[PDB]
C-alpha cells in the first residue's frame, strides 16, 4: 500500500473509498493500509487506469 | 436495483470482488460475509465519479439466481436514475432550476451522493427533466 | 400513483372536488387551477384519517383519457404503501421495530404524514414486513 | 360561510380536528374534510356532499 498510492495517478476526493483518476481513467480501491491488498486487485486496478 | 457482484476467490486466502456492470467498482474482502459488506462500499464511491463526469451509469445486468449482489438503498437508486435523465435531455443545470423554481445550489446536490436525498426533490427533478419517478409494491 | 380527481361544476359558480377512491376528500375552487390546488390539499389531508383509524388506503383507479388528477409525492405514496403492507401483515409496531433493529418510536413515526420522510426508513421497514419498494424512470 | 357552516356541524356534534391543511371532520365514525377556508362561501354541492358523507344526509 506504500508503493500503491504513488507516482502517475491522482488521489484526489473522497471518504470511505478512495476515488483514484488518472488523466481521464477512473477506478477505486480500499484504503485500510494494514490489510495485504491483493495481486488481482492491482492488476485489474492498473488495467482499468491504463486502458481506454 | 440490485447489482451482482461477481467474487473470485484468491489463493492468498480470502476473496476477490468485482461488479461486471461498474468498473471502477474494486475492492476484495477476507470472507464471504465480510467481501459483501466491502461491495456495497465499493459500489457506492464508484458512483460518485459519473456524477462528477457527468456521464450515463450503466444500470445492473439482470440478476441470475444464486448470484450474490448488492441491493442499493432508494436514497441513492433514487438520484443514480436521477442523474442519466438529465444527462440525455441535454438540459443545463440552470435551465432545469428555472424550471424546477430553486436557485442551483440545491439542484447541485441533487447530483451528489454525499447529502441526504429528500425523495420528493428528485421526483420534481425528474419531472422537469421529462421522467417520470413512480414506486412500486409494498 | 395518481388519483384521478372529479371537477363538478357549481351552479353558483366555481367547482366542487370529489375523488371516486376517498370518499373523505371533499373540497371547492373557484376556478380549475383553484379546485386542483384543494384537491391534493384535501386528498393528502384525508389520507391522516387512514394512518389515524388504522384503515387500508384505497389505491388510485386507473386513469381514463382527460382525467384530472392528482400525482401525490413520493414522500407521501410512500408511506402509504407502507401503512397498507404493515396493516395486512397484522403484526404489531413493536415487532416491526424489533426486525428492523430501530426503537418503537422511530417506526410509529413512519406511519404518519406530518414529518420528513426517509425513504430507506421506508424501504427497511417494507422489506420487515416481507414485501419490496421499488423506483420506476418513466 | 364555511364559518356558520363549520358552526353547524359543531352544534350537531361533528368535531373538527386540528390542522393546517383541510379540517379534518368526524361524526359517529364517519370522517370527512372539508376546506379552511371560513370567509368563503362553501359551494352547495360541496355542502351536500359533506352532509352526507358524514351521515347528515
Amino acid at each position: 500500500r506504500r508503493w500503491l498510492e504513488s507516482q502517475g495517478v491522482d488521489v484526489a476526493n473522497g471518504s470511505n473509498h478512495l476515488k483514484l483518476r488518472f488523466h481521464g481513467r477512473r477506478s477505486v480501491m480500499p484504503r485500510h493500509p494494514c490489510d495485504e491488498i491483493k495481486e488481482p486487485l492491482r492488476k485489474a486496478i492498473l488495467k482499468q487506469l491504463g486502458l481506454s | 436495483m440490485r447489482y451482482p457482484v461477481t467474487l473470485t476467490p484468491a489463493p492468498e486466502g480470502g476473496y476477490m470482488v468485482s461488479f461486471v456492470d461498474i468498473p471502477e467498482a474494486l475492492t476484495q474482502g477476507e470472507t464471504v460475509a465480510e467481501a459483501m459488506e466491502a461491495a456495497k462500499d465499493a459500489l457506492l464511491t464508484a458512483f460518485d465519479f459519473y456524477f462528477e463526469d457527468n456521464e450515463l451509469i450503466p444500470l445492473p445486468s439482470p440478476l441470475n439466481s444464486h448470484d450474490h449482489f448488492i441491493e442499493v438503498p432508494l436514497s441513492v437508486a433514487s438520484k443514480v436514475l436521477l442523474l442519466n435523465a438529465f444527462l440525455q435531455s441535454e438540459i443545463t443545470q440552470q435551465e432545469l432550476a428555472r424550471r424546477i423554481g430553486k436557485p442551483k445550489q440545491e439542484i447541485t446536490r441533487l447530483f451528489n451522493l454525499h447529502h441526504a436525498t429528500k425523495i420528493d426533490a428528485v421526483q420534481l427533478a425528474a419531472k422537469a427533466l421529462g421522467k417520470e419517478l413512480s414506486l412500486v409494491m409494498v
